[PDB]
């Protein structure tokens, strides 16, 4: 009484609501820090001038 | 997972017996076991059931105070403790895993489980 | 120091004659290390 378990399952089924059915979550966080930025996108670098 | 009961036997009224149950493979570290029973020509019914952390427990009530349920996790087996054996306690017992977490134990008392044990009879005169 | 889970280690060392305290005077230290931990601390020691 008035002591329960914090966790629970989830119920996926084949048939459950789209509302209900599994999802996996990726969340990206990007950061600058006090360091240099190793995390670049492909865009091809050029000469300097 | 396999289930593989024992202590089954023959007792007269007023006595105490300890079942135990060892439960192998992928134990899960936050689910649970339970006991249930079927008696000849009686649907299946819940005895108790123990999470597995923490080792909380609940109890059906025909047998709430008499019979203690327990388990020893490092040597994965569940126990159940049936003190005070009655007529009617005469029945085979199952023991029963859960792999699903509950938060509201007492939703073990109804929740359809996974995997069964063979059961063992006990006969109480 | 340890922040947002990030350990930073800045430094300096100059040469100094005394046997009592820390000399007075002024000097900056220049970081040199940033680990990527994210581990709480709360405590530490030294190593001699």
């Amino acid at each position: 009484f008035n002591c329960y378990f914090p966790l629970q399952s989830y119920g996926f089924q084949p048939t459950n609501g789209v509302g209900y059915q599994p999802y996996r979550v990726v969340v990206l966080s990007f950061e600058l820090l006090h360091a240099p930025a190793t995390v670049c996108g492909p865009k091809k670098s050029t000469n300097l001038v | 997972v396999q289930l593989v009961e024992s202590g089954g036997g023959l007792m007269q009224a007023g006595g105490s017996l300890r079942l135990s149950c060892a439960v192998s493979g992928r134990t899960f570290s936050t689910a649970a076991m339970g006991w249930f029973r079927q008696a000849p020509g009686k649907e299946r019914e819940f005895v108790a059931a123990i999470r597995w952390s923490g080792g909380s427990a609940y109890y059906a009530d025909s047998v709430k105070g008499r019979f203690t349920i327990s388990r020893d996790k490092a040597k994965n087996t569940v126990y159940l403790q049936m003190n005070s054996l009655k007529y009617e306690d005469t029945a085979v017992y199952y023991c029963a895993s859960y792999q699903a977490t509950r938060s509201l134990l007492s939703d073990y008392a109804t929740w359809p489980y996974d995997y069964w044990g063979q059961g063992t009879q006990v006969t109480v005169s | 120091k340890n922040i947002d889970g990030y350990f930073k280690i800045y430094s300096k060392h100059t040469p100094i004659n005394l046997v009592r305290d820390l000399p007075q005077g002024f000097s900056a230290l220049e970081p040199l290390v940033d680990l990527p931990i994210g581990i709480n601390i709360t405590r530490f020691q030294t190593l001699l």
